């Protein structure tokens, strides 16, 4: 069937949005008085690199962003030119609430919000081609219960895109800080093993969604259920 | 453990 070209060097930009420090937030905002850094989230930052390096991505991390910075960045690649790539990948790493991410001074910014600056009138160079939104961040406060099993043409504006979350919304997604987080761990283990095989994204994210769902949090009997959205008219996949 |  039909895939996405995948054949530039390099394919195209990952931008990391690596969120650590949010005194700002602790500072400004009553809410979030007691939010936390975000420590080992540089583990997710580096294992990223490694990964999408790997498939042959220029990465640009930026690390401590507010909200205001974040679209700065974002509005940065919108005007860039992307002829002569054929993907574009955005990984965001910091807290989050049911629809949002928060800047590190603790202000919201909606994730469509975020998604919507690389449509193809916004970004014409990306045009019918492949973007790829990971969100690590919580989409809420509620911890996720688990459940017992036994063991020319046109397109539309928002086309061919891949919007990976850590959690389903209302609930938290989880982060060891010795390890990095649940998500974006499994994600690059997963992609570091299958993307050589041939394995499209979805594929990927589907055996992801398995492996998040077997791990537990003992210390409140939760779990975690990642939730991958998608306006994908091809298949995806990454050649190394 | 900790959350996002």
């Amino acid at each position: 069937d039909k895939v996405y070209q995948m054949k530039s060097k390099p394919r195209g930009y990952c931008l990391i949005i690596n969120n650590h420090n949010f005194a700002k937030a602790r500072e400004k905002v009553p809410k979030l008085h007691s939010i936390r850094d975000r420590n080992g989230t540089h583990l997710d930052a580096g294992a990223l690199t490694t990964t999408f390096e790997e498939l042959h991505f220029e990465i640009k991390p930026h690390d401590d962003c507010t909200v205001e910075q974040i679209y700065e960045i974002l509005k940065i690649y919108q005007l860039m030119d992307h002829s002569n790539m054929d993907c574009f990948i955005c990984c965001i790493l910091s807290h989050g609430d049911k629809g949002i991410i928060y800047g590190t001074d603790g202000q919201e910014a909606p994730i469509y919000e975020l998604t919507s600056q690389f449509t193809g009138l916004k970004c014409p160079s990306l045009a019918g081609k492949p973007k790829v939104f990971f969100i690590q961040a919580c989409q809420g406060d509620n911890y996720q219960k688990g459940i017992p099993v036994e063991t020319t043409r046109y397109i539309p504006d928002e086309a061919d895109f891949l919007l990976g979350m850590a959690t389903v919304n209302n609930c938290v997604s989880y982060r060891n800080p010795a390890e990095g987080t649940w998500y974006i761990q499994s994600l690059c283990q997963s992609l570091r093993e299958r993307c050589p095989r041939g394995d499209d994204i979805l594929t990927i994210l589907t055996e992801v969604n398995y492996e998040v769902s077997n791990k537990d949090d003992k210390k409140n009997m939760g779990k975690q259920m990642p939730q991958p959205t998608f306006t994908l008219r091809k298949k995806l996949v990454f050649p190394s | 453990l900790e959350t996002x």
